[PDB]
RNA sequence: GGACUUAUAGAUGGCUAAAAUCUGAGUCCA
């Protein structure tokens, strides 16, 4: 709900020298600049200095700095103006330049926040974990006042000590880190019903094709179970850009504001020459529907005939084996079907579980007719069987059981026609064509260029975990940490689940547009190079080496009025 | 964009004779029946189609030169729509007979039509230029007959100058969709219009003159009416270093036809009627002025703006992709491990060579969907089949063999931001720790399961879209005066009829119901078993919620 | 009606598709 982050470097001489606060500083940068895109209302931040020459903060202690104060919300401005002091303090003591501040720290978090539910936090830079002395007096006073937890981070027992005593404390490394921020991230979309009602079979059609709520549950002659559905796969345009015009100001930077649209309606005057425009309202405009060669504007009574009236509800037609069903026929984006303990009872996600599992043993697929919403698009839709691995509490494994809703076509939907053979072609009266001269070299030849690029060896995602479960991507703070889940690295090897390059781009370049032309003052753009990491996930994959340049020369490869049409 | 197709039937003796093939119904009345389901379905999917009908050898007064015209080749409309429906409906009431209409008799020597004549007419059709109508981008002809032999079979210097009137056809850019009727008992000689039909250079020789039974008559008709649409064309780089790279084509098999889509703007004031056009305006919000054509797109950054150069946008996706749609082979996969039925996300498209623009694409794929074919593999594709458009990872399937169409299926593969994440629970009890009470709703389950299996499949031709259907027969009936018959006072069995009238899916729902409900009745006890399984199935439901 | 979260979000659109359009959506308080 709300958090507080509070950030610690260590300027010490091994700091400066081994460049490691130039690393922290591109961790900072990182997560700053990704945080002002939300800019949250409840994410704090706010930044301290250890060991420093400079003194200024609340309690006089020396040898600390609050180079940035405590903010909420986080802004780009902001960002580029922290990055900025830290920028110029760094470069200050470049060649010619703790426990107290930890202290600072928590009074400084006890006065801004008092006692409100905010989850407190505090991550440290620096190097050099055993050389540093706290005292158990001390460790014993830390412990007492301190209500909040730890991140600390390896620049290069003692440091331990403070680490397991405070409650959910952990340790990363430096490269850990510059490592994580590298590596292209998932975004977390939170769940979102699409739909609620009945999963049908053997349903009165009177009943349930109505606004009514008759309940197909009290039906003894009708399977009915409570489901929900969630989006299943989505497709995504990147990241979404903002229509706007530019304006001036004191300090001319590139500054846009936003445009809104209204829609306005013209009619055409001919003068083969132009047209004069002019604008005419809305009120004096009907809308004209095609019915082959005639146009018609249909009196307001019928143009609400023209609307099938629906009801919400999903009813199994049959079902099928999963290879007597064409995999062409799945036409539209996918969506889970999940039973309803919500709205429903526990025997729904008993019943459905079944349902499930019944289809998944014998690989059926289920035909079923689905309407979302009243007066919605009514769709026959496939209904795939699927397993969910979920962490459990028990060393056992947990596959909940689902299924995947996807649209099937109408009659009016297919525009399949006859193709030319591509085998044993022939002539357009359908006479066999001489089969090709070499042959049999092309096809002993293009079986080792398929061999050539097996991926086999790339491993599938493991059964159970194509999709994955909400609650084991959600983490207690919104800070860039490494994964920390064993089987979530390295199952990065499936190659049909690549991230998305488009957006990982254009992040990487507008965190570089703003790093190079905002902060160092640049006015030239260097756009840097895409990841050898996420490149490779888009290049030709080499199983063995292969020569096709025998194959090439064998095949032969070679570049070469409308106001009379309505009517009634 | 547009095309015309005319229709061309035949006269004879066993077209008007009403055959066991046809679950006893005349091949001409499969005919008309089918040439009314086909401007039925094309008013919805291509209305910029042109139809015409004629029929011969017909002894009518109307009749010019033998050849009768039901209506002229015209864009599909509802006034010969409303002809061919008035004829159909004159025949089921037996207010007329088939016999009755053409004027054919059944003495076994009615009069045949010169063929000379027929395709001259072919030629004069298709060369008509029509005021309201567009011209003919696509010119077919339909040609139905059920004589193998005419008359003209035995002149050979008629032969050749039948064989001209077919080039003359050819020339001008119209061809042949031929329907040669043959029966169990009587077969189709095609020897004669294999000649006069045949061309002398090495891809096209003329079309299919092999017959059909009359049984295909209405699928072969509705089969190639459609269009071939194409989606996209792109270059197949197989291995960039040899120049490895082929030409392909991408067609839409299943497209998503919305009701309402096809509409014009009318703006009328007094005696002013005039078409009107939607203008989207962008407005300043600080001085309210219209800025349209004036705007620019930027990234959103916090509370920063970012505006790239059309030359650092190039070099941004220069990264990952080209310019101009292409597609570029990673590697090749099991289809095991590549094709799943839970994670589509887009429709589906047809890959077929195309030489036009590579020379040796089609011996190329020919190989590859042998290959792949022959050790179940596919390819993974990285690229975009549009230029302005993010590319993708997809799926390359070879077509199956129980398919007609050679060539290959694609599938876009989702980017990991495009799988969504699982909705988390309020219980996770599925009651699977009770091993033998969920173990016996798993087994009713299998049989009730068992009962319900589409033994032909899912066909989309057995689903016509509701939404659809309501709309175009709303405008149907208001352009020919046609009143409803809805009534209000309804019946719940005058509604229920309706329902399953209005939508193909709610008449298979209400069989299935029917089934469970004759299952109760009957007092066989094997045909007792299906409700049976329902009322067991219903019994765990309860139990399981009144213990937990 | 407010607060928070989401913008890689929630929707629309459509002559079958625009590097289009809109701000929606979820939760919690009265």
């Amino acid at each position: 709900s709300s958090e507080s982050t509070t950030f610690i470097v260590d300027v010490s001489p091994s700091m400066m020298k081994n460049n490691n606060v130039s690393k922290s500083m591109a961790y900072l940068e990182y997560t700053l600049l990704n945080k002002s895109k939300k800019s949250r209302k409840t994410d704090w931040i706010s930044c301290y200095l250890a060991n420093c020459p400079v003194s200024e903060n609340s309690q006089e202690i020396p040898n600390v700095f609050q180079i940035q104060s405590f903010l909420a919300p986080v802004t780009t401005t902001a960002t580029i103006g922290f990055i900025k002091r830290l920028k110029q303090y760094c470069d200050q003591h470049s060649h010619d330049s703790m426990i107290q501040c930890l202290l600072v720290v928590s009074l400084d978090i006890k006065q801004q926040f008092q006692a409100r539910k905010i989850l407190k936090q505090i991550v440290v830079f620096t190097d050099n974990l055993d050389d540093l002395d706290i005292t158990d007096e001390e460790i014993d006073l830390l412990t007492e006042e301190l209500s909040t937890r730890i991140i600390l981070i390896d620049c290069g027992s003692n440091w331990l000590k403070l680490v397991e005593a405070i409650p959910n404390s952990r340790i990363y490394n430096m490269n850990e880190l510059l490592v994580e921020i590298t590596s292209p991230a998932t975004s977390v979309v939170k769940p979102v019903r699409v739909f609620s009602g009945e999963l049908r079979l053997g349903a009165d059609i009177l009943s349930t094709q109505t606004s009514n709520p008759s309940g197909s549950m009290q039906d003894e002659n009708c399977l009915c179970i409570k489901v929900e559905a969630f989006p299943a796969t989505k497709a995504v345009s990147g990241l979404n850009r903002k229509t706007a015009v530019e304006v001036e100001d004191s300090q001319k930077k590139e500054r846009y504001v936003g445009v809104k649209s209204i829609i306005e309606y013209e009619i055409h005057n001919e003068g083969g020459s132009s047209y004069i425009p002019v604008t005419i309202s809305k009120d004096s405009v009907t809308k004209a529907y095609r019915y082959g060669a005639d146009y018609v504007v249909l009196p307001s009574v019928l143009v609400d005939q023209t609307v099938y009236e629906s009801f919400p509800g999903l009813d199994l037609r049959g079902f099928l084996n999963r290879e007597a069903l064409p995999r062409y026929f799945l036409t539209s984006e996918s969506s889970f079907i999940t039973a309803d303990t919500r709205l429903g009872c526990q025997s729904d996600l008993m019943a459905f579980s079944a349902l499930v599992d019944v289809m998944l043993e014998n690989r059926k697929i289920a035909v079923a007719r689905y309407v979302s919403k009243k007066d919605s698009e009514v769709n026959m839709c496939a209904l795939c069987p699927v397993l969910i691995e979920h962490s459990n509490i028990n060393s056992e494994k947990k596959f909940v059981k689902s299924l995947t809703l996807c649209r099937l076509p109408f009659a009016e939907d297919e525009r399949v026609t006859d193709f030319p053979k591509l085998l044993d072609r022939t002539t357009t009266s359908g006479v066999p064509l001489k089969k090709e001269t070499d042959g049999h070299q092309i096809d002993e030849l293009m079986e080792q260029f398929v061999d050539s690029m097996d991926t086999d060896e790339l491993p599938e995602i493991p059964l159970g975990n194509y999709y994955q479960p909400i609650g084991e991507v959600t983490t207690d703070t919104t800070l860039p940490l490494p994964s920390l889940n064993k089987d979530q690295e390295e199952n990065k090897k499936d190659p049909l689940r690549i991230p998305t390059v488009f957006v990982y781009r254009q992040q990487q370049v507008l965190l570089e547009w703003i790093h190079q032309l905002m902060i160092n003052d640049s006015r030239e753009f260097e756009i840097p190079e895409l990841p050898d990491s996420l490149k490779n996930k888009i290049s030709p994959y080499t199983h063995k080496k292969f020569d096709s340049t025998k194959l090439v020369e064998v095949l032969g490869i070679k570049k070469v009025k409308r106001g009379e049409q309505h009517s009634r | 964009i547009h095309e015309g197709i005319l229709f061309c039937i035949e006269l004879s003796e066993t077209m008007f004779k009403e055959s066991s093939d046809l679950e006893y119904k005349s091949p001409l009345l499969e005919i008309l029946e089918s040439l009314d389901e086909l401007m039925s379905q094309l008013v919805i999917t291509r209305p910029g189609t042109a139809i015409g009908c004629y029929f011969y050898y017909c002894n009518r007064e109307d009749a010019k030169e033998g050849i009768y015209e039901l209506f002229p080749l015209r864009d599909i409309n509802a006034t010969f729509m409303k002809k061919l429906n008035d004829l159909l409906e004159d025949l089921s009431s037996g207010r007329i007979s088939l016999y009755d209409y053409f004027m054919f008799q059944q003495t076994g020597s009615e009069k045949q039509v010169r063929l000379s004549v027929l395709f001259t007419f072919m030629l004069d059709t298709f060369l008509e230029e029509i005021p309201g109508q567009k011209q003919l981008s696509n010119k077919r002809v339909f040609l139905f007959t059920d004589i193998d032999k005419p008359q003209e079979a035995q002149d050979i210097d008629e032969r050749a100058r039948l064989r001209r009137l077919t080039i003359d056809l050819f020339d001008n850019k119209v061809n042949f969709a031929t329907f040669f009727i043959g029966y169990a008992d009587k077969p189709f000689d095609n020897e004669f219009y294999s000649d006069i039909l045949q061309l002398g250079d090495s891809e096209f020789d003329g079309p299919s003159t092999k017959p059909i039974d009359a049984k295909y008559i209405k699928s072969r008709i509705l089969r190639k009416k459609e269009v071939k649409r194409i989606m996209f064309q792109c270059p197949l780089i197989l291995d960039e270093k040899t120049n490895f790279i082929v030409g392909v084509k991408g067609y839409t098999m299943y497209t998503h036809e919305k009701a309402g889509v096809r509409y014009k703007l009318v703006y009328e004031h007094e005696d002013i009627r005039q078409e009107a056009y939607s203008k989207r305006k962008f407005l300043n919000p600080i001085t309210g002025e219209d800025v349209t054509g004036k705007t620019v797109k930027v990234y959103p950054y916090g509370d920063l703006d970012i505006n790239l150069s059309d030359s650092q946008d190039q070099i941004v996706m220069e990264a990952y992709t080209q310019k101009d749609a292409f597609l570029k082979i990673i590697g090749f996969r099991s289809s095991s491990k590549s094709i799943h039925y839970f994670n589509n996300i887009d429709k589906s498209s047809f890959i077929v060579p195309d030489e036009a623009k590579y020379e040796g694409s089609i011996r190329t794929l020919a190989s590859l969907l042998k290959i792949l074919r022959k050790k179940d593999k596919i390819a993974i594709l990285w690229g975009k089949l549009k230029s302005n458009s993010h590319p993708s990872l997809y799926t390359l399937s070879p077509s199956s063999v129980k398919d007609y169409n050679e060539g290959f299926y694609l599938y876009r593969v989702p980017f990991l931001d495009e799988i969504r994440k699982f909705p988390s629970l309020l219980s996770y009890d599925d009651g699977s720790e009770h091993k033998l009470d969920y173990d016996n709703m798993k087994k009713v389950t299998q049989s009730i399961m068992g009962y319900f299996n589409l033994r032909d499949g899912y066909n989309p031709s057995d689903f016509k879209n509701p939404l659809l259907q309501k709309h175009y027969k709303v405008l149907h009936d208001y352009l020919l005066q046609i009143e409803t018959t809805f009534d209000e006072n309804e019946t719940p069995n005058t509604k229920k009829d309706r329902m399953m009238r209005e939508d193909d899916s709610l008449r298979k729902l209400y069989y299935i119901r029917n089934k469970i409900l004759e299952s109760e009745k009957s007092e066989d006890p094997i045909i007792q078993r299906l409700n049976k399984y329902v009322k067991i199935w219903n019994m765990f439901y309860k139990k399981f919620n009144d213990d937990n």
